[PDB]
RNA sequence: UGGGAGAGGUA
């Protein structure tokens, strides 16, 4: 219901398809936050496992 | 405002916590009917195209 | 359980996995099209699933053995 | 007596002076080095800084407010309003409880039951009905001078510090035959506090019984039977009333 | 016209609500009697006598109105403007007492205690206690559900 | 997109070049004639991607068929324009510049690294002075700052040998040249010979910084930027306004300034510029980069056009309006709307009235889905026109969709969790939501313009979560206490009170009725009244031992109304709950009784029927408010005139001058207080029994039927003080500073105040009215701090299996019990079995949840105290177990696992912030010669035991007091049997003999003078300040001796009883008199929400009660100092441990006593740091819990104590190492207590030494900032400092908590996400 | 007062100075309803007579060399209507008094 | 489109 773009498009077409189920992902404000802490010269990254 | 015939009594929970029950004659006689004038504008601008 | 779900909580034991198993049964009725074991009474699939849980026809291990026997009869 | 009133004419005079020195510097610089025979005053006086400063003030100062125009009481209470904030005044976030209280010198100059009920509560006030200003800007309120017990019809506007010396009678004290008080132990207020006094000691009397309250707080009937927390909200909520189809 | 809640009064202590209700009941009673005389088309002397009696009614009030100087067309015009209720001034901290409110209620042939016996609208039965009925002055604030919704 | 950590570190220049997509080289954003970006500008399409979706810039490649294609005419690749918010650039700086965070975010991270002053570092970076880097000669040492004169003379002197530079390049050369391992070895060997504590703490700071660097792998020169990254252009957009003019982007302005000054520095460096111009340009570039990173930090803030300071990247991260606190911890939301609420009194408990237009807008994709599934709409334009035209088939589809689809209803501020509740909507015509009248107490929602927000949940998981967790028929009880929140409010209460009242001769009394249906028929036909006493045949069901209901019918003596209410009381309850005049407390106890006996669904149906019958019969009552119903007592003028005569008498006494102004003011305050309470009692009597006039035999009195009294007495609305101000007297109104005015307001609101009385009352009116605003600000801030300290606390286990716990005793402080044991223990779990001989020798086993009947078992056996487990003593690391928390108070049964008890605890504490025989213990006492028990120990208190074995009374006996009675005997109650000296404390000896004035000189040790008012020669002792030359090394000791002169002896010890007495101890007795055993010798004279905040922030008071450290003999330390010094000599150990005591601080214990660890030696409020350090965890929990519950019990607020224990457990999470074990925890550094316990667990597993720790009570803010997760710490507070320390240390958040999984966006480890998170744990562990 | 606070003004040396003579206010171009319709402020032209003299520094006291007195236009000031309000850009504002 | 200030208001 918020800043997850693929999740909200898929949620709209899943509701119209009659299948009330979401597949969520990363909110875009978190990527905004990652790019701003990176633009402060500080390497922050989602460590994969 | 207008002078309203007012009775002080609880009426079936329809004036429960600072609520007000109003007769339909106040809506028929158009006592608290207000006029709300609203201005919309349309500007014709010089687009470079 | 169109009013309250305390009877279905008394059936299972824990509201959180009650929500999860009712969600899985409601997905099997909404997506999969499997038969509601309780009569429908023109209801949404979530209330049909909660009615089935409160009646005591399905559980977590009952749903697991049901989908396992479907996987065995197909594959 | 330590807080004066800086009104619209004084504020626009100061912004005009700021624009005038901002252009006076440049015209003195031009008169220093320019030619002399053909130098008119017109091409060296520039109307840009003065008009820019006074238009900036009148359009977007913190005290140039879009007027409330719900009913006539809204506009008249806006036009008789007193703001502690703005350029040179306080700030809303860092004001304590001491500036947001009813000082005893507000009797007749500032209303104690008309103010907003949010984070703006003691910082926005309302002028009382009979309140004036001095030539210096201090608030003053009228009193009837009593002489030898005879309460006359002579009216003196006493400022905030002058009334702190005398004993001033209450407006709810009884008079007869255009004479004197009907009792001996008469209530009064002096030097902040308010205690009982004799009927000959008194120096002044309030000019009316509605001298304390503002304009909007003096439209409430039976205000004296109201709690002040609800009278405040009634005086506030009268200014939000829409005008209806037929007046009544 | 409006049914308010009585449980909002004794916690917030705004008794000017109740006193304005009683004085409005008295004022509307005077307006009802003037409207009855005007609808029956009685006389100019009856109207002058009754309006004068309603005017010089208070205890030791400062207003002295006298319809002897009022010509008959002005008394008919005044009764026409008063036929919807006589307006009543009441200065702040210089009000009307409950004795003067009850005196105006006794002039208007209304109950002195301020309360009449109301009947139920739907069942037709009667409320078991007398209910305070009068004429408050209501305003319509600018927080409308057309703008909030 | 799977990940299990978030890792932060410093950024290499090659790392920034690896994120980069091309160098920004020119400061232009866009062309302004044609809105196209410039080549290599700040908005360039060749670097940052194309502008249109799937186009190039020149428009040659327009279609998606060239999906990724680098064009030839422009060079911008055609792709999505989604890449303009992912592709960063870089700027190659022409000279190195320092990062502002690692220079100014204190501690400075470079002055902590090189051990240099920040003034010297800034003087180097500001091009004001040189600094040498390497000295080939011995004359110059490293990190020595030279002025320019010294630099020139050393440059002509040594020629070429040394090399000193200036600016950020010098500091980068220093950080490149330093050697971290050799510096760490040098500082570690320096820490051995370090005896100075300030050098030790500074050295541990520097050593931990060096060790963090060498364990993270960051090079230390990366704190000096050489490449500068550039934010992507869709994260700093150009927003055109309406008038063809773009709006000011502050990040674009700061980036443009950096590019301009960098290009000018490149041109100056190429042009072989003079050194003054080059140094000025480098200084301007350094300050421009520092402004871009954090504008208002180093110098003045660089302003924009409107004289505001520009926003920078640190401003975009930090603050309440920052990215974290405004877009990650809470955000705007689709499928949501708002409107004004009204009453729906026709609804059930699970229904809300939702408008048609609102639900039609919120539910539009569901309507499209059902339009496709029913076939009425084939094209999307047809479905759009069908929903837009609002056809009747569309309304039928909407009624089908709304059906069994809960919506969430929320009202700001959400102070606790019952401000979001799920309802099933009813579609009503209108524009206002219709809230049910019983949930308005939970929402705090009256109907004077409150608005509420609807939130539609979409998935089946969300719908079932709303149905099974957040439905309004699941939230019957509070989580804070156990009390129900679905309580009738004022109109239900007035109706049920008026239904169950009684009269004496009403109508048809004394009839005998067949039952409730006949009573209803009688009242509805009108043959009887609602209050007439009748004889009703009543059948009631009671539960057996098994869960069945048997009936027993009788004839009761009721009214008609109680019979009518029995028709809605369900089967199972007795009749005694309906047989009285029901007020608010009786109605809520009826609902609670029905709940505990029957369950959830009968309580829901009973609350709805209660609401309908109360509303209908209050409508039938007609209870109005009139001006005659506020009856003034006739005796008011008499009491007022009598108090006027009394104040005239006291004023006449002041005219006579025998009384002063202070005693006159106090006496007139007592006079008007007595007059006010007398007129209030007279008013209340004449109001509450005004219906004496009755009939059928006589005039028989009864409870009144006055309207104002019925509203006050039913608990509906009003209280004694408000009815007092309505009818009796207004009272004593206070000045704005808090002083009381000597004349009160003597008129009520019926008569009406005058001008002066209204102006007096406006002071207190505006005081309360401003107090509400400032208190809701402070309450919101405190609730935020509490939630952020206790967010991650989840029940993760089932039983830790420990034997610690807290001994819950009934609070008996004062002369009364405050909370009994049943309320203090109902719902806990016993840490041990009950073991008393007692009355019956009860044994309840360990680990049992104390139910209601178990609490009645404790009542009937009169048990005194019981040790139960708490969350502060749970042995589960990373959470608590279910058995150390006990009962889930919102549900009643034991708590499940996966519950956010910390969020529940913090909301429960921060929600009412807007409402803000004889027995002796510690017996060290002797008897005098008069047979009375004098007391010589300060920490003694008396406990009146009772016959049942409890302590129903306790008092603290003062020091210097004397006890009349003894111990163990039956004490005649009703009087404090001991007597004390309340003003001056005497210096009582316990040994007899004749006094000789030895170890003193009358004239030198004391000031030899008679006392000035009595004439008799006294011994006034002058203090140590004004002593003689021989007074600075000795003190006067009143050595009580025998009749001839030998010193008497302490019995049991060898100490010859000479008593050193301090100054201001006026000895009236002379020599030669006999001193007894138990007599004296001299005399020595003597907001609530901020209190809750100060107790939770662990703030030390300014004058702490100084506490004795150990057990031993207290003496005095080094004398002749301004601060008097104290040392305690132990009987076994060594303690020269001194303490500075200020000038105006007294002493409670003298220099010749035996004190123990934790003994108070100065009066004052205690400090919880000291309480923890000297008395332990259970002591500091009991202190904080009782000190917070004091305020909450004062303002009538009932909160359980496990919530405060949860917060204290979250405060106590830190342990400092004092003796190192075998792990790498050195000394005196704060480590996490759970990790220390895990390390000691594995050390006793593998058989090693183990570590010795000490708990550290931190405040809420310090604990929530020192948590081991930089995302939670940064999203709470001090984002600059938290991200700086975390980036230097190279941490990683493991996303273990609720805030981290909310920010990143996964399921929280609580509730229905606990299963998925432990699934992920077993996957990434067993993998 | 604002004109006398800054006038007169000498040079960097003293060879010329600017004297203020008198000010006046012209008639407004539009009435209040016209400004509220057109969306322009309700103002007035400020016309002030100035005097420019030149000190002959080649002379010991060269008082009179060149006397200019023309009408100067120093911006605009928005007038207050007959109710106490100002019309600024067509909208109606109120300058609230301050208590400092 | 959609950003930032300032002012006032509602609970
Ligand atoms: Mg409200
Ligand atoms: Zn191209
Ligand atoms: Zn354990």
């Amino acid at each position: 219901k918020s800043d997850d773009v693929n999740g909200r498009t898929k949620m709209y077409k899943n509701i119209v398809d009659g299948n009330h189920q979401m597949e969520p992902g990363m909110p875009e404000s978190f990527n905004v936050l990652l790019k701003e802490i990176r633009s402060l010269g500080i390497n922050i990254e989602l460590e994969d496992e | 405002g207008q002078n309203m015939r007012v009775a002080f009594m609880p009426w079936n929970g329809y004036n429960f916590e600072d609520s007000i029950l109003v007769s339909e004659r106040v809506v028929q006689e158009d006592r608290f009917t207000t006029i709300h004038i609203q201005e919309l504008a349309c500007v014709s601008r010089d687009t470079k195209l | 359980a169109r009013v309250t779900v305390q009877d279905a909580v008394e059936k299972i034991g824990n509201r959180f996995d009650l929500v999860l198993v009712a969600a899985r049964r409601a997905r099997q009725m909404q997506v999969g099209g499997k038969d509601p074991l309780v009569p429908e009474e023109n209801d949404k699939t979530t209330v049909i699933a909660l009615r089935e849980i409160e009646e005591g026809l399905i559980n977590n291990q009952i749903l697991d053995v049901r989908e396992r026997q479907e996987q065995q009869e197909q594959e | 007596g330590n807080r004066r009133i800086r009104s619209v004419g004084e504020m626009a005079e100061n912004q005009f002076r700021v624009g005038l020195v901002r252009v006076e510097r440049a015209v003195k610089e031009r008169l220093s080095l320019g030619d002399l025979d053909t130098l008119m005053p017109q091409d060296m006086i520039n109307a840009k800084p003065i008009s820019a400063a006074v238009k900036e003030f009148f359009g977007s100062s913190q005290l140039s407010q879009f007027m409330d125009q719900n009913n006539p009481l809204s506009e008249i209470t806006h036009k008789r309003r007193i703001s502690a904030l703005g350029p040179g005044g306080l700030t809303r976030e860092r004001a304590g409880f001491e500036v947001r209280d009813v000082h005893p010198t507000h009797y007749g100059r500032v209303c104690p039951i008309e103010t907003p009920e949010g984070p703006n509560i003691g910082l926005i006030n309302s002028l009382s009905v009979y309140a004036q200003t001095n030539e210096y800007g201090f608030l003053e309120t009228p009193y009837r001078k009593v002489t030898d017990g005879v309460v006359t019809d002579e009216i003196h506007y006493l400022s905030a510090i002058e009334e702190g010396n005398y004993v001033i009678a209450q407006a709810n004290s009884n008079l007869d035959e255009e004479g004197h008080f009907v009792e001996d132990l008469v209530t009064c207020r002096s030097k902040g506090e308010s205690s009982l006094f004799s009927r000959d000691q008194v120096d002044y009397m309030d000019v009316s019984t509605q001298q304390v309250v503002s304009v909007g707080a003096s439209l409430i009937p039976f205000l004296e039977h109201d709690d002040a927390n609800r009278a405040l909200m009634g005086a506030n909520m009268q200014r939000q009333a829409v005008p209806t189809l037929r007046a009544d | 016209d409006i049914v308010l809640n009585p449980l909002g009064v004794p916690s917030r202590m705004n008794i000017g609500q109740i006193l304005e209700t009683h004085l409005g009941m008295a004022a509307k009673g005077i307006g009802d009697k003037i409207n009855a005389m005007l609808k029956q088309q009685q006389e100019v002397a009856k109207l002058r006598e009754f309006i004068q009696r309603a005017y010089d009614l208070g205890a030791d009030v400062r207003q002295k109105v006298d319809l002897s100087t009022f010509s008959d067309e002005e008394v008919m015009r005044l009764a026409e403007n008063l036929r919807k209720g006589m307006p009543i001034a009441t200065p702040v901290f210089d009000g009307a007492k409950e004795a003067e409110i009850k005196e105006l209620l006794k002039l208007g042939d209304l109950p002195t205690s301020g309360q009449i016996r109301l009947y139920d609208g739907r069942t037709g039965e009667q409320f078991e206690r007398p209910v305070t009925v009068g004429y408050m002055y209501m305003l319509k604030l600018n927080h409308l559900v057309d703008d909030k919704m | 997109e799977e990940f299990d950590a978030i890792k932060i570190a410093l950024a290499s220049p090659d790392m920034i070049r690896s994120w980069s997509f091309g160098e920004v080289k020119k400061p232009e954003t866009i062309n302004y004639r044609t809105f196209k970006p410039e080549r290599d500008g700040l908005f360039c399409a060749r670097i940052f991607g194309p502008v249109k979706d799937y186009e190039c810039l020149c428009g040659k490649y327009k279609r998606l068929k060239h999906r990724g294609v680098i064009c030839e005419k422009c060079g911008v690749e055609v792709t999505q324009t989604k890449v303009r918010r992912e592709r960063m650039g870089h700027i190659e700086l022409a000279s190195p510049t320092a990062h502002i965070w690692f220079l100014k975010s204190l501690p400075s991270r470079i002055g902590l690294l090189l051990d240099m002053p920040l003034r010297d570092i800034e003087r180097v970076l500001y091009f004001e002075s040189y600094v040498v880097i390497e000295g080939g000669m011995t004359n110059l040492e490293r990190q020595q700052i030279l002025t320019e004169e010294q630099y020139l003379d050393a440059l002509e002197e040594f020629g070429d040998e040394f090399d000193a530079k200036m600016g950020a390049e010098a500091i980068q050369a220093l950080l490149k040249s330093m050697d971290l391992e050799q510096e760490c070895e040098q500082l570690r060997e320096e820490l051995n010979e370090t005896n100075s504590e300030t050098k030790r703490k500074k050295l541990t700071k520097r050593i931990k910084l060096l060790e963090a660097f060498v364990q993270s792998g960051n090079k230390p020169e990366w704190m000096i930027l050489t490449v500068l990254p550039v934010l992507p252009p869709d994260l700093r957009p150009l927003v055109p306004l309406d008038g063809g003019r773009f709006a000011t982007s502050d990040l674009n302005d700061l980036y443009r300034r950096v590019i301009n000054r960098n290009n000018r520095l490149k041109r100056l460096l190429d042009l072989a510029a003079p050194d003054i111009i080059v140094r000025n340009e480098k200084r301007m570039l350094q300050e421009a980069v520092d402004a871009l990173l954090d504008n208002g930090r180093r110098g003045r803030a660089i302003t924009g056009s409107n004289k505001r300071p520009l926003k920078s990247l640190a401003d975009m991260i930090k603050g309440k309006q920052g990215r974290f606190r405004q877009n990650l911890l809470g955000k705007r939301v689709d499928y949501s709307g708002r409107s004004v609420i009204t009453v729906g009194p026709y609804l059930r408990l699970h229904q809300c009235g939702l408008p048609k237009k609102m639900a039609l807008e919120l539910f539009k994709p569901f309507i499209y889905g059902k339009l496709e599934l029913r076939g009425l709409a084939t094209t999307i334009k047809a479905a759009k026109k069908m929903v837009e035209r609002e056809e009747a088939v569309v309304w039928d589809i909407l009624d089908e969709v709304i059906r069994e689809h809960p919506v969430l209803l929320n009202r700001a501020p959400t102070l606790h969790r019952l401000g979001i509740q799920a309802f099933e909507p009813v579609l009503i015509e209108g524009k206002a939501i219709q809230l049910h009248p019983l949930v308005c107490a939970a929402y705090n929602a009256d109907f004077d313009g409150d608005q509420m927000a609807v939130h539609v949940p979409l998935t089946l998981e969300a719908q079932l979560e709303a149905r099974a967790l957040m439905m309004s028929t699941n939230n019957i009880l509070s989580p804070a206490n156990g009390e129900p929140i679905i309580v009738p409010s004022q109109d239900v209460v007035l109706g049920l009170y008026y239904m169950t009242r009684d009269c004496v001769n009403a109508k048809g009394e004394g009839m005998v009725l067949t039952g409730p249906k006949e009573a209803e028929r009688l009242y509805r036909s009108g043959l009887a009244s609602l209050h007439a006493r009748v004889k009703v045949r009543i059948t009631e069901y009671e539960k057996d031992a098994n869960g069945e209901l048997v009936a027993k019918t009788s004839l009761k003596d009721t009214t008609v109304g109680r019979a009518i209410l029995w028709m809605i009381v369900p089967k199972g309850l007795p009749y005694s709950i309906v047989n009285q005049a029901l007020g608010k407390k009786a109605i809520s106890k009826m609902l609670n009784t029905c709940y505990r006996i029957l369950g959830l669904k009968p309580t829901v149906i009973f609350a709805d029927q209660i609401m309908y019958t109360g509303f209908a019969y209050a409508a039938r009552s007609g209870a109005s408010v009139g001006i005659d119903d506020m009856v003034i007592p006739e005796k008011k003028h008499e009491i007022i005139s009598e108090a006027e005569a009394e104040v005239a008498e006291i004023q006449e006494q002041f005219q006579s001058g025998l009384v002063t102004a202070g005693e006159r003011y106090n006496k007139v305050i007592d006079i008007w207080a007595a007059a006010n309470d007398r007129v209030s009692k007279a008013m209340m009597d004449n109001l509450q029994t005004e219906t004496v006039i009755n009939r059928d035999g006589q005039e028989e009195k009864q409870v009144s039927f006055n309207s104002i009294y019925m509203m006050a007495d039913s608990g509906a609305r009003g209280s004694a003080a408000q009815i007092r101000q309505l009818a009796g007297m207004r009272g004593l109104m206070a000045k704005p500073d808090g002083s009381i005015i000597e004349t009160p307001i003597t008129a009520n609101f019926r008569e009406g105040l005058n001008v002066l009385q209204y102006f007096i009352s406006t002071h207190g009116a505006r005081k309360g009215l401003a107090d509400t605003a400032l208190k809701t600000a402070n309450s919101g801030y405190l609730t935020r701090r509490l939630v952020d300290v206790a967010q991650d606390l989840v029940v993760t286990e089932d039983d830790c299996g420990t034997h610690e716990g807290i001994m819950m005793t009934p609070v008996i402080e004062g002369g009364d019990v405050k909370e009994p044991l049943r309320d203090r223990v109902l719902g806990r779990v016993t840490a041990e079995d009950v073991l008393k001989p007692g009355t019956a020798d009860i044994l309840v086993p360990r680990n049992t949840l104390l139910h209601e009947q178990w609490c009645d078992l404790l009542e009937e056996n009169s048990v005194d105290a019981v040790k139960v487990r708490s969350v502060v003593s749970c042995d589960t690391d990373f959470g608590v177990c279910a058995h150390c928390y006990g009962r889930d108070l919102a549900r009643g049964h034991i708590i499940n696992k996966g519950e956010a008890i910390g969020v529940i605890a913090a909301q429960s504490i921060g929600e009412p912030g807007t409402q803000l025989s004889i027995k002796l213990s510690n017996v060290k006492s002797v008897v005098n010669s008069s047979g009375k028990l004098v007391i010589t120990s300060r920490n003694t208190e008396l406990k009146l035991i009772d016959e049942f074995g409890r302590t129903k009374e306790s008092y603290k006996v003062p020091y210097g007091a004397v006890l009349a009675k003894g111990d163990g005997e039956q004490v005649a109650g009703g009087e404090t049997v001991a007597n004390w000296d309340p003003h001056t404390m005497p210096v009582i000896t316990e040994v007899s003999g004749f006094v000789r004035f030895t170890d003193m000189i009358d004239g030198q040790t004391i000031t030899r003078q008679t006392d000035e008012l009595t004439g008799l020669s006294s011994l006034v002792v002058l203090d140590s300040a004004e002593r003689t030359a021989g007074g600075k090394d000795l003190r006067p000791a009143l050595k009580i001796v025998d009749a001839q002169g030998n010193d008497v002896l302490i019995p049991g010890t060898d100490m010859p009883a000479q008593y050193f007495l301090p100054g201001k101890a006026i000895v009236q007795l002379e020599d030669g008199v006999q001193i007894s055993s138990g007599d004296t010798l001299a005399r020595i004279p003597q907001g609530g929400l901020p209190r809750v905040a100060d107790l939770f922030e662990a703030r030390r008071p300014k004058e702490p009660a100084i506490l004795a450290e150990i057990s031993g003999i207290v003496s005095f330390g080094k004398e002749t100092k301004g601060k008097r010094r104290l040392v305690i000599t132990p009987v076994d150990g060594s303690d020269p441990y001194e303490e500075m005591i200020p000038k105006w601080r007294q002493l409670n214990v003298f220099e010749g006593e035996r004190v123990e660890r934790g003994d108070v030696i100065s009066d004052g409020p205690e400090a919880p740091h000291d309480i923890l350090r000297l008395r332990g965890v259970h002591a500091v929990t009991r202190y904080i819990v009782n000190e917070v519950q004091d305020v909450y019990r004062l303002q009538g607020v009932k909160i359980n104590d496990k919530h405060i224990e949860v917060i204290v457990r979250q405060m106590l999470r830190k342990a400092t190492i004092v003796n190192a074990g075998s792990s790498d925890f050195l000394e005196g550094e704060q480590v996490e207590y759970s990790r220390v316990k895990i390390a000691n667990r594995e050390l006793e597993a593998n058989g090693k030494v183990g570590a010795t720790y000490s708990r550290d009570l931190l405040g809420i803010t310090k604990a929530s900032l020192a948590t081991e997760s930089f995302i939670s710490a940064a999203s709470f507070q001090e984002t600059t400092r938290v991200l700086t320390e975390a980036a230097v240390a190279g941490k990683r958040d493991e996303l273990r908590g609720l805030k981290e999984n909310v920010i990143v966006g996964r399921l929280i480890p609580a509730g229905t996400g606990y299963a998925y998170h432990q699934d992920r744990m077993r996957r990434r562990a067993a993998g | 007062a604002a004109f006398r606070s800054v006038f007169p003004i000498q040079s960097y040396s003293g060879n010329s100075e600017l004297q203020y003579v008198s000010y006046r206010l012209g008639e407004p171009v539009f009435d209040v309803q016209e400004c509220q319709i057109r969306g322009v402020t309700y103002s007035a032209p400020l016309r002030v007579k100035l005097r420019l003299v030149i000190y002959e520094r080649e002379a010991p006291e060269g008082t009179v060399k060149d006397i200019k007195e023309q009408e100067v236009y120093m911006g605009e000031i928005p007038l207050m209507t007959d109710n106490g309000t100002f019309v600024i850009n067509g909208t109606e504002r109120v300058i609230v008094s301050q208590l400092h």
